[PDB]
RNA sequence: CGAAGGCGACUUUCUGGUCUGUAACUGACGCUGAUGUGCGAAAGCGUGGGGAUCAAACAGGAUUAGAUACCCUGGUAGUCCACGCCGUAAACGAUGAGUGCUAAGUGUUAGGGGGUUUCCGCCCCUUAGUGCUGCAGCUAACGCAUUAAGCACUCCGCCUGG
């Protein structure tokens, strides 16, 4: 879904960074995969808004 | 209320094609705004507006 | 018949592989983390494709490709420079393509992407 | 010996002949108790053959080797643990390998007898333009960390 | 929020119930306690899957002067969901559940009264709580407390050596 010409391949330790993260919903993205333990994240999961 | 596909006039800031919602201080908002923001827009955003995963 | 190739790359955070294919399925050749002394998983070094994969593509000569287009679904460290047998004999680099699945999503689980 | 560690050394002091401190240690590695009696000889028959079989003086072709001995430059790693990560450092005259003393390439003394009176000048002149010899000077000081790419 | 074990993808449901602002109203119509209420997590638990992942066993490796062990892929089941649960967890509140306070404060989810309305925000009253401390009280001290490990009216059970 990227293309990103002019750079260096070398220098594609800088390219191949800046497409990741940009999601508010990077969670409801991933919904019916893979799902997880909040245990350590109980220390935060009192948390805002989920249905409390 | 539940704002409907086409009520998100006012709310396609918080709308994304590809998966963007604004969480509770984002807007600043209490507990019926931010869960207008949350469960409301879903039947706009989710529905057709949002791939999830395959 | 130019400008006609894809260096799909199948590079997670190991397992620096890609096939020299097509732009779409039919997967001429490679060198892969199979194919410069390596097997794959700790190959998280470019030398499928630091230098070796453009001897291929120019031993191929068929895809004239200036648009090679590495297409990826997990991280890598030898990834971006598995496209330094893209640029070493020079065909190009022009995309970059890292992205995991989103279709939609089949059933009580079968599974797809996270 | 931790909780402690480890700092800089000591060095050595020019002459009122040449204004040079590269024939003191040179002279330290041979400075008999302060009876120097011939060991002064021995170093004016070793360090002046670098001076007489390459015409140039202490400073201009004997500079092809002391400018490469103890150093500015240098091989030298940081804090990381047993793993290999290496590359190339500068470095001050506190721990020394590249600029005025050290390691390879000039062992004087390393031929056919068990003297010192003319042993020192047989094997001395192989630092003309810094090509190795035998080990007293420089060398192998240069070529240390850069090997593994593909299997590393 | 539930009887708990506990309760988590979201559009939705009942929004049941919490919930605070109104509470529109006949005349003790309740807590605990004979009744009876249900289950309680897993280890394990009575069918296809299940060795697909993980995974004991085995392999196979060996530290430095020591394995088959920390190590585990093939892999034993097991793991797991469409038909049966036990009455066990640090389910601990080591602290049983009704009427109400203990100087009180505290910022705050909810729901409200609002002023100012802001540009949905500043200020006051607010409580189920939310926390924070903190008055009295508390026990030896740990330490508890306007929401107990206190104070005056309810029941329960426990035990006064173990």
């Amino acid at each position: 879904t990227v293309v990103r010409k002019n750079e260096s391949l070398e220098d594609a330790l800088r390219r191949f960074k800046r497409s990741v993260s940009k999601s508010g919903t990077i969670q409801e993205v991933r919904k019916r995969e893979f799902y997880e333990k909040p245990s350590v994240k109980r220390k935060k999961k009192s948390e805002a808004a989920r249905k409390r | 209320t539940h704002i409907d596909y086409k009520d998100t006039e006012l709310l396609k800031r918080f709308i994304s094609e590809r998966g963007k919602i604004l969480p509770r201080r984002v807007t600043g908002t209490s507990a019926k705004y931010q869960r207008m923001l949350t469960t409301a827009i879903k039947r706009s955003r989710h529905m057709a507006l949002l791939p999830y995963v395959k | 018949n130019i400008e006609n190739g894809v260096a799909h790359i199948r590079s997670t955070f190991n397992n620096t592989i890609v096939t020299i294919t097509d732009e779409f399925g039919n997967a001429l050749s490679w060198s892969s983390a199979g194919a410069l002394g390596f097997k794959g998983s700790k190959k998280s070094t470019p030398f499928a494709a630091q230098m070796a994969s453009e001897t291929a593509s120019k031993s191929a000569m068929e895809h004239g490709l200036k648009t090679v287009e590495v297409t990826v679904k997990g991280p890598g460290p030898g990834r971006e420079s598995a496209i330094r047998a893209l640029q070493s004999a020079g065909l190009e680099v022009t995309a970059i393509r890292d992205v995991t699945p989103v279709p939609h999503n089949g059933c009580r689980p079968p599974k797809r992407r996270r | 010996m931790p909780r402690k560690g480890s700092v800089p050394k000591r060095d050595v002091l020019p002459d009122p002949i040449h204004n040079s401190k590269l024939v003191t240690k040179l002279i330290n590695k041979i400075m008999l108790d302060g009876k120097r009696g011939t060991a002064q000889r021995i170093l004016y028959s070793a360090f002046d053959l670098v001076e007489q079989r390459s015409g140039r003086d202490a400073l201009e072709v004997f500079e092809e080797a002391i400018n490469n001995i103890m150093p500015v430059l240098e091989v030298k790693a940081r804090r990381v643990g047993g793993s290999n990560y290496q590359v190339p450092v500068e470095v001050r005259p506190e721990r020394r390998t590249t600029l005025g003393l050290r390691w390879l390439v000039n062992y004087a003394r390393l031929r056919g007898e068990k003297t010192m009176e003319d042993r020192l000048a047989n094997e001395i002149l192989d630092a003309a333009n810094n090509t190795g010899g035998a080990v007293k000077k420089r060398e192998d000081t240069h070529k240390m960390a850069e090997a593994n790419k593909a299997f590393a």
